[PDB]
Parts: structure tokens; C-alpha cells; sequence
């Protein structure tokens, strides 16, 4: 009689019947890419169009279901994710025209290729080249020939495309209620009908805000440090005052200072911890190195992995006979299956990796009882910082001491720590800034608060009041340079990163309080801890059937972000870093540009 | 689309976790009423 129930028998049925289409479908990816063919790339077309055909019929089935009139939450949330429709709704031929700019500019991102002006015939791709010219050469002209290039060669060819994906996207989000794309995708962080724990729309802006606000200390005093050892390093080349070139950051588009960390270590003497050595002499492999992150998970309380886990799937490189590709994924093909592809060598990165990958499936399988439509995390943030902080936990010395990996008559000392602290700010402080920059202007862009004939412009001067950066050559309005980025360039969110910073940061603060641990953070290690583990749990079972805040609170107790941990975290660093910086200008001035002289 | 056929498959391969592993399964039932026994255990004894 009522219609709730009927949407309870259609989600039901809608349950059963993809669970063995997603299986099917996610079976033939394994078989895929660990086995390169072309038959293979064929059984994926077809899976491919028929999950897609199979996911489309079902929301026309289900869309004549009003939301208004359903008490049950679960089924809500149901019903929520499943109606929406996607780019159905718009007209078909507008459709097309957004699939195939997709395509193209996926396709232009991906094997777009800049030549030398010194030969025509030899031209290096972005991915096996272009990084390392400029990620391990530390010659100016090199880094900014290849920075030159390759915007040139990309941004030019994708501004038009990427000016009609954005329209495409606006009028895709108010054909669904939506005032912008931007809007759409911060639409992933919003829960309503829950008392206490609901979120607004622009909450999520002001409290990114206010978040980055409280931060910016850090980030600027580690500006000012790398400034000076720049400044060290390359004397001719920036102002003391003045902000860092876009081309001297460590990476494409300076996301990570990971790479700087050998040109601004503070002691370059002190040992740094690599496992590797003790990896060759004890003769460690993958198996074991996959033992030794099942028993840390086992330590606190976590099930071992299943059998098939270790009879199937694939643990090291196939040889040479068969290709695969193989960056760290984990994969939930459903039914109890559960799988991980990477190739293992025989290092501390790997070791790490391993950690995080295995921390993956772990949260998978968390809530493999929630039903189909329910087996993700309370939003798309919890996924990788669970997998990130299991590697955090590993990564710390007393850990691997425990496990005999560094032998115990190795010496703890201020200088050590500090090291780790700065490469870890690298690795972490420096994206931050970045990662808010570009999913602010993308905010920006979608809303329209902006005319065309200026995106750059305003791109690159908010850019140098914030993140510090400035163009060693002027640039017009020609160039599309954000769709230089992976992430730009192929349709995927950007603010995740930043919220999984958070996430991580304060996740561990939240479980090594549990722990009983004493001393700074970065030491700080939760094995043999039953209670950090049935904590844990606690909120690894729920998945997303109820709001992420809840989720949240059931791990820290609170219902919001906080920058809390993160500052205590870094606090021994903060005050090393200030102590250093009473010598050095504080800040950034936007004037200054390497072209004007 | 409200009707539909009551009968699943139970898609079986070896390499299924144990949870979902195909059990077999056979259930031994009795009855203790008064009736004449025909079936029961066997028994043995010693020599003369
Ligand atoms: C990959 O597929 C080819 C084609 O059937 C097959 O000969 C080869 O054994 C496969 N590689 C494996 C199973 O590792
Ligand atoms: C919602 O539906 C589920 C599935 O049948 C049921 O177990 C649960 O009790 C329902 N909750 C409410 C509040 O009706
Ligand atoms: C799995 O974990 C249980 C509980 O700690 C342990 O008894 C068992 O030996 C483990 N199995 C393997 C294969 O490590
Ligand atoms: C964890 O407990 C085991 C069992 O006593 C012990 O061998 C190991 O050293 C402990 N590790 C840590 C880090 O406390
Ligand atoms: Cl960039
Ligand atoms: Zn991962």
C-alpha cells in the first residue's frame, strides 16, 4: 500500500541482481590489468556497458519514487544515492558532446608530448620524462624549458575544451537543483533529516576557511626556511622578499616539496631510517612483508585477511612474459573476494605502501555486511586516510625496533627527529596551500563570479597572496594551465586531499590518545592495543548509512574538523622552524616576478 | 516490475572465502516412540 515498502522491494531486488553484475564486472578489470591483452580490453567494454546499462535502467525504474514521502533512513539515503541521475537528465546530444570532450581531453592529457627545439624527432612524454627532467635535475633552464613547454603544448589545446566542459557543468547542475558544478561536488559532505549533526552547503566553505586560516602560520614559516635554503642554493635567481617560482617546487605543478628535502635538509649528516639494507640481509619478500602487516593488524585486534587473498591474487610482478599495471589499488569485487595488485620490491616505500594497501582493504571490508548501496566510507575522505595512518603508525622507529628491523642500539636523538618532522612537513605542509588554492579558484570558476577574459590573471594573483608562487614567464589568457593537472584534467575533486590531511591527523591524535602513549605524536604507536582496535572498528562497520559527522564522533567525539592536531603535531617543529626564522622575512610580496627586472 | 521469479542461483568457484564456502550439509533425524525397532547399532562379545 505504502510506497516506502515498495522502495524497500525494489532496492532489495536492486541488490541482489548488482551484486553479481558489479562481481562480473570488477572480475573482468582484475583480468585486465593484471594481464595485458586485447580480448581482455573487450571483456571490459562489454561488462563496462553493461553495468552502465544496467546502473542508468534502474535509476529510470526508480526515479518515480517521491524522496517525500519515505520514513526509514537507511532507505532514504537509498533511494538518494541511486536517483541521481547524472548527465541523463540533460538532452542527449549535449550528453554526447560532454562525453566526447572527456574523452579528448583525456586523451590530450595523456599522451600529450613537448619536443626540444633542438630536435624535432625526439619528444618526451609527461609521465616517464618530464616529472624526473625536473623532479631529480636541479638546473634552472632545464626545469623551466620543461615547465614551458608542456604548458604551452597542454594549456593552449584545452582552454576552449575546458571553457565548454564548464559551461556543460553549469547548466548540468541547474538541470538538478543545483546553483554550480562546485556546488555538485561539495553536495558529497551533506546529511539533512538528522538532528545535531547536520551540514550546509557553504558550511563546508567557512569551515575550510577558518581551517586554512589557522594554519597559515606553519605554511608561511616553512616558506620562509625553504626561501632561505633557496636562497642558499640559487642566489641569482628570487628576492629574499619575494615568492618561489613555480618551477623550483619538486614536482609538475609544485603539489608536493617532497623533492626538496635533499636541497633544504637541516643536518645532512644524521643517518636517515631505510630498512632496506636489513630488507636484502635478512632475506625479506613480499609474503613476508604482507605477514608482517597482517600481524600489525592482527596486533590491535583486526581479522587476518582471507585465503583467497593469499591464494589469487597477485603479490609480485608477473615477469616479463605478461604485462600488468600495477600502482597501489585495492579491489572490492563483492561476494567476499578481495584482492591487491602491486609490484613488490623489496624496500621501506614498498613496506609502507603495503601498510596502507592493506589498511585499504581493511576499511573494505569493514562494512561488507552494508548493503549495496551503502559499502563506501562516510564520504570519500575516510578511505585514504585509514590507509595513511596504518603507514604512519609503521613508519615510526620504536615499531620497527620491535620487529627487529633497526637494531635497538640505535640512538634517538633531536637531530633525527627534526629531520622527520621537515620531511613530513614537506611532504604534507606544502600540498595544503595547493590543494585549497585550486579547489577555491575551481569553486570560483563554476559559480561564475568570474569573466573569462581574467581566470588566469586572478588565478595567478590570488595565487601569489596565498600559496606563495610566482610565474617565472608572463602568461595571456591562451593558456588552460590547470588542466595540466591529472585531477584537473579528468574530472575528479580536489578539496578530498586537504580533508584527508585533516582526517588522518586527527584520527591519530583520537587513537594514540586511546593508546596511553606518552611523549610527542610522531612516536607514538598503537599496536598492542585491543582498545584502539575495537575503537576503530567501531566506526570501520558503520560505512556511510549514517552521517559522516556520527561517523566522526564515534572516533574523536567530535562532530567537526579541527586543526588541533595537526599544530600539536608539528609544534616541536613550529618552534624549531621560528627559532630558525628569527633571521629571516616572514612572508611573501606579491610585486616581485622573476620576468620583471 | 513488482513480480518476480522466486529462484536464485548459487554461483560456486574455488576461490570463495570460507563464510561463503559450499558447506555440505545432511541432517540425521530419529524418533523415540514405541514401536518395534528394526535399526540399531550392532554389538559383539568375547569367545567361550
Ligand atoms: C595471459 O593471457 C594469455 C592469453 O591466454 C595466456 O597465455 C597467459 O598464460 C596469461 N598469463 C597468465 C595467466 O599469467
Ligand atoms: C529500516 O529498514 C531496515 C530493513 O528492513 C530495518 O531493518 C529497520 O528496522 C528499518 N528501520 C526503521 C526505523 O523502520
Ligand atoms: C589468524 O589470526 C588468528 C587469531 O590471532 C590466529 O589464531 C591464526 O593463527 C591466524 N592465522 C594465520 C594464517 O595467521
Ligand atoms: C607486543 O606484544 C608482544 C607480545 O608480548 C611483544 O613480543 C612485542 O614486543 C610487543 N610490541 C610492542 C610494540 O609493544
Ligand atoms: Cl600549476
Ligand atoms: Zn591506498
Amino acid at each position: 500500500s505504502t510506497i516506502e515498502e515498495q522502495a524497500k522491494t525494489f532496492l532489495d531486488k536492486f541488490n541482489h541482481e548488482a551484486e553479481d553484475l558489479f562481481y562480473q564486472s570488477s572480475l573482468a578489470s582484475w583480468n585486465y590489468n593484471t594481464n595485458i591483452t586485447e580480448e581482455n580490453v573487450q571483456n571490459m567494454n562489454n561488462a563496462g556497458d553493461k553495468w552502465s546499462a544496467f546502473l542508468k535502467e534502474q535509476s529510470t525504474l526508480a526515479q518515480m519514487y517521491p524522496l517525500q514521502e519515505i520514513q526509514n533512513l537507511t532507505v532514504k539515503l537509498q533511494l538518494q544515492a541511486l536517483q541521481q541521475n547524472g548527465s541523463s537528465v540533460l538532452s542527449e546530444d549535449k550528453s554526447k558532446r560532454l562525453n566526447t570532450i572527456l574523452n579528448t581531453m583525456s586523451t590530450i592529457y595523456s599522451t600529450g608530448k613537448v619536443c626540444n627545439p633542438d630536435n624535432p624527432q625526439e619528444c618526451l612524454l609527461l609521465e616517464p620524462g618530464l616529472n624526473e627532467i625536473m623532479a631529480n635535475s636541479l638546473d634552472y633552464n632545464e626545469r623551466l624549458w620543461a615547465w614551458e613547454s608542456w604548458r604551452s603544448e597542454v594549456g593552449k589545446q584545452l582552454r576552449p575544451l575546458y571553457e565548454e566542459y564548464v559551461v556543460l557543468k553549469n547548466e548540468m547542475a541547474r538541470a538538478n537543483h543545483y546553483e554550480d558544478y562546485g556546488d555538485y561536488w561539495r553536495g558529497d559532505y551533506e546529511v539533512n533529516g538528522v538532528d545535531g549533526y547536520d551540514y550546509s552547503r557553504g558550511q563546508l566553505i567557512e569551515d575550510v576557511e577558518h581551517t586554512f586560516e589557522e594554519i597559515k602560520p606553519l605554511y608561511e614559516h616553512l616558506h620562509a626556511y625553504v626561501r632561505a635554503k633557496l636562497m642558499n642554493a640559487y642566489p641569482s635567481y628570487i628576492s629574499p622578499i619575494g615568492c618561489l617560482p613555480a618551477h623550483l617546487l619538486g614536482d609538475m605543478w609544485g603539489r608536493f616539496w617532497t623533492n626538496l628535502y635533499s636541497l633544504t635538509v637541516p643536518f645532512g649528516q644524521k643517518p636517515n631510517i631505510d630498512v632496506t639494507d636489513a630488507m636484502v640481509d635478512q632475506a625479506w619478500d613480499a609474503q613476508r612483508i604482507f605477514k608482517e602487516a597482517e600481524k600489525f593488524f592482527v596486533s590491535v585486534g583486526l581479522p587476518n585477511m582471507t585465503q583467497g587473498f593469499w591464494e589469487n591474487s597477485m603479490l609480485t610482478d608477473p615477469g616479463n612474459v605478461q604485462k600488468a599495471v600495477c600502482h597501489p589499488t585495492a579491489w572490492d569485487l563483492g561476494k567476499g573476494d578481495f584482492r591487491i595488485l602491486m609490484c613488490t620490491k623489496v624496500t621501506m616505500d614498498d613496506f609502507l605502501t603495503a601498510h596502507h594497501e592493506m589498511g585499504h582493504i581493511q576499511y573494505d571490508m569493514a562494512y561488507a555486511a552494508q548493503p549495496f548501496l551503502l559499502r563506501n566510507g562516510a564520504n570519500e575522505g575516510f578511505h585514504e586516510a585509514v590507509g595513511e595512518i596504518m603507514s604512519l603508525s609503521a613508519a615510526t622507529p620504536k615499531h620497527l625496533k620491535s620487529i627487529g628491523l633497526l637494531s635497538p642500539d640505535f640512538q634517538e636523538d633531536n637531530e633525527t627527529e627534526i629531520n622527520f618532522l621537515l620531511k613530513q612537513a614537506l611532504t604534507i605542509v606544502g600540498t595544503l596551500p595547493f590543494t585549497y588554492m585550486l579547489e577555491k579558484w575551481r569553486w570560483m570558476v563554476f559559480k561564475g563570479e568570474i569573466p573569462k577574459d581574467q581566470w588566469m590573471k586572478k588565478w595567478w594573483e590570488m595565487k601569489r597572496e596565498i600559496v606563495g608562487v610566482v610565474e617565472p614567464v608572463p602568461h595571456d589568457e591562451t593558456y588552460c594551465d590547470p588542466a595540466s593537472l591529472f585531477h584537473v584534467s579528468n574530472d575528479y575533486s580536489f578539496i578530498r586531499y586537504y580533508t584527508r590531511t585533516l582526517y588522518q591527523f586527527q584520527f591519530q591524535e583520537a587513537l594514540c590518545q586511546a593508546a596511553k602513549h606518552e611523549g610527542p605524536l610522531h612516536k607514538c604507536d598503537i599496536s598492542n592495543s585491543t582498545e584502539a582496535g575495537q575503537k576503530l572498528f567501531n566506526m570501520l562497520r558503520l560505512g556511510k548509512s549514517e552521517p559522516w559527522t556520527l561517523a566522526l564522533e564515534n572516533v574523536v567525539g567530535a562532530k567537526n574538523m579541527n586543526v588541533r592536531p595537526l599544530l600539536n603535531y608539528f609544534e616541536p617543529l613550529f618552534t624549531w622552524l621560528k627559532d630558525q626564522n628569527k633571521n629571516s622575512f616572514v612572508g611573501w610580496s606579491t610585486d616581485w616576478s622573476p620576468y620583471a627586472d | 516490475p513488482n513480480c518476480y521469479f522466486p529462484l536464485q542461483s548459487y554461483g560456486f568457484r574455488p576461490t570463495y572465502g570460507v563464510g561463503h564456502q559450499p558447506y555440505r550439509v545432511v541432517v540425521l533425524s530419529f524418533e523415540l516412540l514405541h514401536a518395534p525397532a528394526t535399526v540399531c547399532g550392532p554389538k559383539k562379545s568375547t569367545n567361550l
